[PDB]
RNA sequence: AGUAUGAAAAUGAUUAUUUUAUAAGCAAUCAUGAAUAUAUUAUAUUAUAUUAAUGAUGUACCUUUUGUAUAAUGGGUCAGC
RNA sequence: AGGUAAAUAAUCUAAAGGGAAACAGCCCAGAUUAAGAUAUAAAGUUCCUAAUAAAUAAUAAGUGAAAUAAAUAUUAAAAU
RNA sequence: AAUAUUUAAAAUCAAAUAUAUAUAUAUUUGUUAAUAGAUAAUAUACGGAUCUUAAUAAUAAGAAUUAUUUAAUUCCUUGGAAUAUUAUAUUUUAAAAUAUAAAUACUGAAUAUCUAAAUAUUAUUAUUAUAAUAAUAAUAAUAUGGUAAUAGAACAUUUAAUGAUAAUAUAUAUUAGUUAUUAAUUAAUAUAUGUAUUAAUUAAAUAGAGAA
C-alpha cells in the first residue's frame, strides 16, 4: 500500500440490491472532495489500461511498478490448475538420445497403425506430442486419416456442419481480444 | 503467433485540428419573381461582403435561376442543406444563412432522453461483472 | 491532494457540468448539448470548470468543483444544430378541433478535444 | 516469452465458476507466473478461459504504452515461437 | 350508492405525517409574520434590523387577526394540538361526532384545528 | 464511453443457492427477495426490455419459516372455468400434495411482473425440499472459498 | 354514353424482406435488441429506410348529452359530388 | 334513494397531468414548444411498481393490510 | 384478595407554553383491548403476491397490521454542541488507539426553477435601412388548457387583370433529404409537354369533407 486513500463502493442513494440499473440514484449520491480509492467491478481480459497491466510486463524504468494498482486478488495456492499439460506438473525431460530418436522414427514410418504417438510415448517415457516433434508418419497413413476425416464430414447432417461453422467462428473470436 | 487484421481509423474532427463543418454557400435568386425580393436586396446590400470577411474559409457562390430563392449550403460531410427563402425578408435570409453555417452537415435525427455523448472509446474503468463486483449478491 | 495515480494513467475520465447537466467523458468524445450556445460559435473552445469527478480504472478526485489548477478538459464547439422535426397532435374526446403541438428543439455538438492532469 | 525474460512458467488456474452443467457456464481462469498473475481471461468452457487469459497476457505484454517522462522502452523483438 | 368514492375512513402514516407538517407549516408563517412587525416597529422606533432581532422585548401584534393567531386557545400550534384534533374534524351528523380531516373538502389548504371542547 | 467494452460476463447467467434451513426469512420476504434476483434488478446492467436475471437453486425447502397459523388455514385457490369447479387447498394440503417448494414457487410467481419473461423466470427459480439436488455442481463459487470448506467432503460433491 | 392518356385509391393474386406456432385486448406511440436493404466521403466502432424479439404507456372516431370505451346516434371501403 | 327542491364554495361542464386498483364531479395541480439538472404537491417507498430506515406501545384475531356493521354477550386491562 | 362502579384530564394530578417570575396567574396536552354478534346464489378477491419470526448461526430476517412519533441519540438555543453508531484510512498488538466522512431520508406531476426555442404585450438596448418608423437580434417582466361564442393572421385550390423566362426547362407522380413544415423546396427516377394566365400584387369564388 503506497496509497492510503479512502476506498469506496459505486455508490447509489437508493438500494442497490434492488435498484442497481437506477442511474438517478448514482447521479444523487455525493461524496467529501479529495481523492478515492474505487476498485474496479471488472475483469481485465480486454484492457490495454495501465492499471490493469502487470509489473513484471511493465519496463523497469516504468513509475508504475512500484505503485499498489495492479493487484493480486487472487492466490495461486488457493486456485487449482486447468488444462495443464502433464510436463508443467511435473517437469520437462531431455532424457532420450539421438539413437532412440532414430529408432523412433523407423518405427512409426513402419507400422502408424501399430506403433501410434500414444504407445511410442508409453514405451520412451515422452509425450505424443514430443513423438510427431520427432517424427513424421507414413504419408499414405496421413491421406488414409484425412480420407477418413472427410467421410465422417460427408456422413454429417446440414445442422452438425452449421454447428461446426459456429463453433469454429467462437474459437476465432476467442483469440481476437 | 500474431496476425493483424485489416481496420481503418476514425476522424475526430475537433480533437487535433478542427475543420470547418460549413465548405461553401450558394446564394441563389431571380432577377423576376416577387418572392426573390429579399434575398436580391440582401445581395445587394454590403452584408454578404460582411459575411464573406467573417468566413474566409466559406465559399459564397451567387447563381441566378428562374425559380424561388434558394440557400444551398454544403459540408465536410458530402452533405447538402437547401433552404428555400421565398419572400422572407433580408433580415430573415440572414438568419436563414447563420443557421446554416452554424449546422455542421449531418441528416436531422430523433434523440432519446439523456442521449448526449457519444465515444469511440472503450470504457475507462471496465464493463461490470457479477463474478468480480465489490459486494457479492447474496 | 495527492494526484499522482490519475496523471500517471493512459485511460482518464472526466464528469463536468455544464448547468448542473453532469456528461461523463474521455479524450474525442462527442457530448450533444440539448439548447443553443449563445456565448460561443462554432470552432470556439470550451474551457469546463464545473468538473465534479475525474477518474481514472481505479481511482478519482472528487471536488464541487475539482481546482482548476489540477486538470485541463477542452471542449471544441463543433457545430449548432437542431433535433427532428416532430408534430404530435393535442385533442379532446369529442372535438373535431385538433392543435397540432409542433416541435425541433436546438442541440449543440460539443467534442472533447483535451482532457489531462495538469 | 516468459522463458525469454525472467520469469516463472506460466499455469492457468481457475479462480471462480459458476454455471458448469449448462448452456452457457462462466470460467474465470488467471494465467500466473509465480504468484504474480500475468493474464486474466473469462469463458463459457475452460478451454475458452484459458485461451482469453493467454490473449489478454499477450495483449499487456505488446500493447503497454510507457509514459513520456520514462526514458525509451526498445522492445528486444517479436516472441518468435 | 352506486358510484364508488372510495375514500378510506382513516389516514395512513405518511397522510398524517404530511398534515402534521403543512400545520408546523401554517405556525411559521404566522410566527414570520408577527416576527416581521416586530422588526418593522423597532426600526419605526430607530435600532437596527440587527438590533431589532436582538431586543428583549418583541412587540405583540395590534391588529386583531394577527393577535388571535397568536393566542394558543383560538389557534394552537401543531405541537401543543391534541393527536385528534390533528387527524380528525367535528362532524355533528357523523357517529362519534368525529369525521376524518381529510374528508373535508381542501383539507390541504383550508385550517381546522380547534374543536368544541367536549366533542 | 461506460457502455462500451466486453459485455459477456455482465450479461453472464449466474447460479445463486438459497439453503432454506439456514436462512431465518419468512416465507413470502424470501420469495421478494427471489423475485428481484430471477428479474435481474440487483445487477446495474439491467434493463426493462431485456431479461437479464439469474438462476435461483432453493434447497432444504422443506425447513421454511411460515408465521401466524397459516399452514393450516391459508388457502390456495384453482378454477377451470366451468362452474362449481372452485378449487380450495389449504397450504398443509398443498403441500402434502407436491412439497414446500411448490408452495415458494407460487410466491414467487405472484411477485415477478406479469408479462411474456414470467414463465421463464419462474423456470429459473430451481426449488427442493430436501438437500440433495442435481445443481449442486453449478452454483457460482470461488477459489479463494476453498479453504473454508473441508478436503473429503468437495471430493464427494464432486463424484455426486 | 366524346377522344386520348392513366404507378389515383379501394380490391384480388403472386414474389421479396422481415416478424410470427406458451400467447390475450383501438393493433398505435415511446423505449430497445436483432435481421435485411440502400448509401460514387461507410474514414467506422458509419448513416438512413423496412420489419408486431422484448419492455412500458395506451377505454376508435363523430353526434347528442349533466355525463358515453359504452351494450346511445351514424358510418362496409375508396374515388368523385 | 346514484331521490327531489332550492342556499354557499369547489370541480366537471369546457381541463389534459400525478394520486384515489379501474374512476366527468374526490385529493393535488391548470398542457405555448422542448429539455430533464434542481426544488417539490397530493399520494407513496417488501415484490408486482418509481422510492425507507428508525423509535415506543398494542394486537395474535390474518383482526387488519385505501370502501371501518349495530344493539348485546364473553374474556381480559386500567382507575376508583 | 373480595364486593360494586367508572373507562374519565370537567375536577384532580403530571408535563409543557405565556405574563410578574425559584412562586403566582392564564392557557395547552395526557384516561382500554380482544373475540363473538357477521349472513346467497358464474370464482378465492387487501388491486394481486404475500405480511405476525426463531436461540444454536450467519459481513444478513424478525409486520408489509393498529396508535403516537422521528429522520442516528441526548442536552442547549431552523441552528450549534456532545454522545455513541456505521463506513473508510492509518498506526499498533481478529482487536485497540487516532482521524475523515455520513448525518441535508427518498420517490413523485405536462407544478416551480434552471436550461434553450416561439408568439403577444410592457420597459430598456443594439444592428440594418408616423427614423417619434420598419425589419432583425438582445436583456428583465407578465401572459399563452379550452366547448358555446367573439376577435386577429395565414396557407392550399380555381378563375380574371399585369407578367420575365425555357427540353440544361416546366408540370404531375414516387422515394429520400431541407426549412419550426396543412406548405414549399433539393436530388434521383418515370411520363408528358417546345411549354406555365408561372413569381409577386390585386380582384373574386361551385375555395378545403371520416361524419347528413
Ligand atoms: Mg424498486
Ligand atoms: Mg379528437
Ligand atoms: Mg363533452
Ligand atoms: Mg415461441
Ligand atoms: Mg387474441
Ligand atoms: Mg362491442
Ligand atoms: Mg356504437
Ligand atoms: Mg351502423
Ligand atoms: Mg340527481
Ligand atoms: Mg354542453
Ligand atoms: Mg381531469
Ligand atoms: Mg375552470
Ligand atoms: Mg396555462
Ligand atoms: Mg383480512
Ligand atoms: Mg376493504
Ligand atoms: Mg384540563
Ligand atoms: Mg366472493
Ligand atoms: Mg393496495
Ligand atoms: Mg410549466
Ligand atoms: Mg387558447
Ligand atoms: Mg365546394
Ligand atoms: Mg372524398
Ligand atoms: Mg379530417
Amino acid at each position: 500500500k503506497q496509497f492510503g486513500f479512502p476506498k469506496t463502493q459505486v455508490t447509489t442513494i437508493y438500494n442497490k440490491t434492488k435498484s442497481a440499473s437506477n442511474y438517478k440514484g448514482y447521479l444523487k449520491h455525493r461524496d467529501a472532495p479529495g481523492m478515492y480509492y474505487q476498485p474496479s467491478e471488472s475483469i481485465a481480459t480486454g484492457s490495454v489500461n495501465s492499471e490493469t497491466i502487470p509489473r513484471s510486463f511493465m519496463a523497469a524504468s516504468d513509475p508504475r511498478r512500484g505503485l499498489d494498482m495492479p493487484v493480486q486478488s487472487t492466490k495461486a495456492k488457493q486456485c487449482p490448475n486447468v488444462l495443464v499439460g502433464k510436463s508443467t506438473v511435473n517437469g520437462k525431460t531431455y532424457h532420450l538420445g539421438p539413437q532412440e530418436i532414430d529408432e523412433i522414427r523407423k518405427l512409426r514410418l513402419d507400422n502408424p497403425q501399430k506403433y501410434t504417438r500414444k504407445f511410442l510415448a508409453a514405451k520412451y517415457g515422452i509425450s505424443p506430442l514430443f513423438v510427431s516433434m520427432v517424427s513424421k508418419p507414413s504419408e499414405q497413413h496421413v491421406q488414409i486419416m484425412e480420407s477418413r476425416l472427410q467421410e465422417i464430414q460427408s456422413r454429417w447432417k446440414e445442422k452438425r456442419r452449421i454447428a461446426r461453422e459456429d463453433r469454429k467462428r467462437r474459437k476465432l473470436l476467442w483469440y481476437q481480444a | 503467433v500474431v496476425k493483424a487484421i485489416a481496420r481503418n481509423s476514425i476522424g475526430r474532427n475537433g480533437v487535433g485540428a478542427f475543420v470547418f463543418p460549413c465548405r461553401k454557400i450558394t446564394l441563389q435568386f431571380c432577377n423576376w419573381g416577387g418572392s426573390s425580393e429579399g434575398m436580391r436586396k440582401f445581395l445587394t446590400s454590403k452584408r454578404l461582403d460582411k459575411w464573406g470577411q467573417e468566413f474566409p474559409w466559406i465559399q459564397f457562390e451567387v447563381m441566378r435561376k428562374s425559380g424561388h430563392p434558394l440557400l444551398r449550403a454544403e459540408y465536410t460531410n458530402g452533405r447538402e442543406k437547401v433552404i428555400c427563402v421565398r419572400n422572407l425578408n433580408i433580415d430573415n435570409v440572414e438568419n436563414k444563412l447563420k443557421l446554416l453555417k452554424d449546422s455542421d452537415g449531418d441528416i436531422l435525427r430523433r434523440r432519446t432522453k439523456n442521449d448526449n455523448v457519444e465515444s469511440l472509446n472503450s470504457s475507462v474503468r471496465g464493463i461490470w461483472s457479477p463474478l468480480h463486483a465489490a459486494k457479492r449478491h447474496r | 491532494t495527492d494526484t499522482t495515480p490519475l496523471k500517471l494513467s493512459n485511460e482518464l475520465y472526466a464528469i463536468f457540468k455544464i448547468h448542473n447537466r453532469p456528461y461523463l467523458v474521455t479524450e474525442g468524445d462527442r457530448v450533444i448539448l440539448p439548447f443553443k450556445l449563445k456565448q460561443a460559435e462554432v470552432g470556439d473552445i470550451l474551457n469546463m470548470t464545473d468538473v465534479t469527478t475525474l477518474g481514472s480504472r481505479n481511482y478519482k478526485l472528487v471536488g464541487h468543483p475539482i481546482n482548476t489548477s489540477l486538470y485541463t478538459l477542452k471542449a471544441t464547439v463543433v457545430g449548432k444544430t437542431k433535433r427532428a422535426f416532430q408534430t404530435r397532435e393535442v385533442t379532446k374526446r369529442r372535438n373535431r378541433r385538433v392543435r397540432h403541438a409542433k416541435s425541433k428543439g436546438d442541440l449543440t455538438i460539443l467534442r472533447i478535444s483535451e482532457l489531462s492532469m495538469n | 516469452l516468459c522463458r525469454r525474460e525472467g520469469l516463472e512458467k506460466p499455469v492457468s488456474k481457475l479462480v471462480a465458476e459458476s454455471g458448469r452443467l449448462s448452456k452457457s457456464p462462466v470460467f474465470i481462469v488467471h494465467v500466473f507466473s509465480g504468484e504474480e498473475t500475468l493474464g486474466e481471461g473469462y469463458g463459457s468452457s475452460l478451454k475458452e478461459a484459458k485461451a482469453r487469459a493467454a490473449t489478454d497476457a499477450l495483449m499487456k505484454w505488446y500493447c503497454y504504452e510507457p509514459l513520456a517522462q520514462q526514458e525509451p522502452v526498445i522492445d528486444p523483438g517479436t516472441v518468435v515461437v | 350508492g352506486g358510484l364508488l368514492w372510495k375514500i378510506p375512513w382513516r389516514m395512513s402514516t405518511h397522510q398524517k405525517t404530511r398534515q402534521r407538517e403543512r400545520l408546523r407549516n401554517v405556525d411559521q408563517v404566522i410566527k414570520q409574520l408577527t416576527l416581521g412587525l416586530h422588526v418593522q416597529r423597532c426600526q419605526d422606533k430607530g435600532l437596527t434590523y440587527q438590533e431589532a432581532m436582538e431586543s428583549k422585548k418583541k412587540y405583540k401584534p395590534r391588529s386583531k387577526s394577527l393577535r388571535l393567531l397568536n393566542k394558543p386557545s383560538v389557534f394552537p400550534k401543531e405541537n401543543q394540538m391534541s393527536s385528534k384534533d390533528k387527524y380528525w374534524t367535528f362532524d355533528k351528523k357523523a357517529v362519534g361526532y368525529r369525521k376524518g380531516i381529510h374528508k373535508v373538502p381542501k383539507w390541504t389548504k383550508i385550517s381546522i384545528r380547534k374543536a368544541p371542547k367536549f366533542f | 464511453s461506460q457502455k462500451i467494452g466486453h459485455s459477456g460476463l455482465a450479461f453472464a447467467r449466474l447460479w445463486h443457492h438459497v439453503d432454506v434451513a439456514r436462512d431465518k426469512r419468512t416465507l413470502g420476504r424470501l420469495a421478494s427477495a427471489i423475485a428481484i434476483t430471477l428479474i435481474g434488478r440487483h445487477k446495474p446492467v439491467y434493463h426493462p426490455s431485456q431479461d437479464c436475471g439469474d438462476y435461483v437453486v432453493v434447497t432444504n425447502c422443506q425447513k421454511i419459516r411460515v408465521t401466524g397459523k397459516k399452514f393450516e388455514q391459508k388457502t390456495y385457490w384453482s378454477h377451470s372455468g366451468r362452474p362449481g369447479q372452485l378449487k380450495l387447498q389449504t397450504m398443509n394440503k398443498v403441500v402434502a400434495d407436491k412439497g414446500f417448494g411448490e408452495i415458494l414457487k407460487k410466491a414467487v410467481s405472484g411477485m415477478l411482473p406479469k408479462n411474456k419473461l414470467r414463465k421463464q423466470r419462474l423456470d429459473r427459480l430451481k426449488v427442493f425440499d430436501g438437500s440433495e439436488n442435481p445443481y449442486k455442481q453449478n452454483i457460482t463459487a470461488f477459489a479463494h472459498e476453498q479453504s473454508s470448506i473441508p478436503e473429503p467432503l468437495k471430493e464427494s460433491i464432486f463424484n455426486q
